[PDB]
């Protein structure tokens, strides 16, 4: 039977694991996953679920020093970066008063290098040869029994061996690297990072070889040659997959979206498998398939609330126009405009509007109390809070249960979008623009026909149009499943 | 049920 990690298999974890398998994550759309993060008690150890309905339970504990940037370190680098940009969002006003708005952009531009540097880091060092767990590629069988053989032909040449089995989750992440055809790709280190998981899983399982008598280097040659069959097969003849992110409560605060592994790729979070089950049942079926699996929201009867505080000028200005022409004129949308919502006005739209568009400050909590999003009914509207700070994460940068996000979730939001920390007005109005472009709230071309996106593709996409694709538009983050705009729909 | 408590935060 398969090994699938160098440590023993508890049978009351594997039990508990199926029963979750079973009533939770057998529910969930077969092109999408779920992947939860969280560190060991120590703080050691990246520890990586991987759920998906039809799927062997993926189940990783990545030591994060196995080759300092250890992850009281990488979440310190993290937080002080946050906090620069927090500052130079503050200060944007002032220093165009000093005429030093030239500097403010040189800071903006060396905090986005910054944290691109960062994830760099995170990428290559946490997550190594193991990125591919977050790999969103079509399961082939065909094509991986193929790679199984080569692999296990590289094994009996370079072990001694001169027994153990592999699960096919592990070869998957081989396979997950990415095109191995690709110009100037080299896997080399990743490589030689998944063959140390390879020897010591064997080395667990009763199978023993000392590193220093293996040729980990001709190992690499010979299993990135059998990767480049497979690719090269996979190319020959060619999903709508969709990432939700489950998080330990320290870890919301990073932008594992823009990870260079996700970036670009359709993801959101859940607070916990409860949530995720809950708005799967409440899911709304299209007027009219793998969009099928979604939310389907209609494009009539949104509310949207722009400018509330009166004092986001540039954002009233780019939008009023294009929400009266497209949204509030032909598609019945209620406005509210340069003034505050009221309490009941905002709860109404959550209760009746299938979308809810927020330009203000914030998550829009100094309008509504959060006591009164759970005492509704159903939140039926789909969240946009396109604002500084609107996920509303602690000081310390911990997600908290009392938080908007979690009220929203467990009211029945399909989804919300929002920030992890404060932005520009002008650059997440970018990002917004694309988003409602991309979604089909809007039609294409608005900001410079009618795409049809899942929200989750439309935030992924939408992350191009900011000028910073760091200090802003790595701040935006969708929780809940994907959403669907449903033109005709009622 | 240790290491899959990160899938039942909340309530």
């Amino acid at each position: 039977l398969a090994a699938s990690a160098p440590r023993r298999s508890s049978l009351g974890f594997t039990l508990d694991l199926h029963r979750i398998q079973r009533d939770y994550i057998d529910l969930v759309p077969k092109h999408w996953h779920v992947i939860s993060l969280s560190l060991s008690d120590g703080g050691h150890d990246l520890c990586i679920t991987r759920l998906q309905a039809g799927q062997a339970p993926f189940v990783l504990r990545l030591p994060l020093e196995r080759a300092v940037f250890d992850f009281h370190t990488g979440r310190a680098e993290l937080l002080e970066i946050i906090k620069e940009i927090n500052r130079t969002c503050h200060d944007s006003r002032d220093m165009a008063a000093k005429g030093e708005r030239e500097k403010w952009w040189a800071e903006r531009e060396a905090l986005d290098q910054r944290l691109k540097e960062l994830l760099m880091n995170i990428e290559h060092v946490w997550l190594g040869g193991f990125r591919g767990v977050f790999s969103q590629h079509g399961r082939r069988p065909e094509l991986l029994e193929k790679f199984r053989a080569m692999f296990e032909g590289v094994l009996d040449k370079h072990l001694p061996s001169r027994k153990v089995v592999l699960d096919g989750n592990v070869l998957e992440l081989f396979i997950g690297l990415g095109d191995a055809t690709k110009s100037g790709a080299d896997f080399d280190e990743e490589l030689t990072d998944l063959l140390y998981f390879v020897v010591d899983i064997l080395q667990f399982h009763g199978e023993r070889n000392a590193y220093d008598e293996i040729d980990f280097d001709s190992m690499v040659v010979e299993t990135m040659d059998a990767l480049m069959a497979y690719h090269a097969e996979a190319n020959a003849a060619p999903s709508h997959a969709h990432t939700i992110l489950v998080l330990d409560k320290q870890l919301h605060v990073f932008p594992w979206e823009s990870l260079p592994c996700l970036q670009g790729l359709a993801v959101s979070r859940i607070p916990s498998l409860a949530c995720l089950r809950k708005l799967l049942l409440d899911r709304r079926r299209s007027s009219s398939d793998p969009r099928s699996a979604g939310h389907h929201a209609p494009l009539s009867g949104g509310t949207y609330i722009l400018n509330p505080s009166s004092d986001l000028l540039s954002t009233q200005k780019t939008f009023e126009s294009l929400f009266s022409t497209h949204l509030h004129s032909p598609n019945s949308w209620t406005r509210i405009i340069s003034r505050p919502p009221t309490e009941p006005e905002f709860l109404s739209a959550l209760t009746h509007s299938p979308i809810l568009l927020y330009f203000g400050h914030g998550s829009g909590a100094q309008y509504i109390r959060s006591r009164n999003i759970r005492h509704l009914d159903h939140c039926r509207a789909t969240v946009l809070l396109m604002g500084c700070s609107s996920a509303a994460l602690t000081a310390k940068g911990e997600f908290e249960p009392s938080g908007p996000v979690w009220n929203y979730m467990l009211a029945g939001a399909p989804a919300v979008v929002g920030t992890l920390w404060d932005v520009t007005d002008r650059d997440i109005d970018r990002f917004a623009g694309g988003v409602l472009e991309g979604w089909g709230v809007l039609p294409e071309g608005c900001m410079g026909g009618r795409n049809g996106l899942s929200l989750v593709q439309a935030v992924a996409k939408a992350r191009d149009r900011c000028r910073f694709r760091y200090v802003t538009a790595a701040a935006a983050v969708v929780y809940g499943i994907p959403v669907y705009v449903d033109v005709d729909g009622k | 049920h240790s290491q899959l408590e990160v899938l039942f935060q909340g309530p």
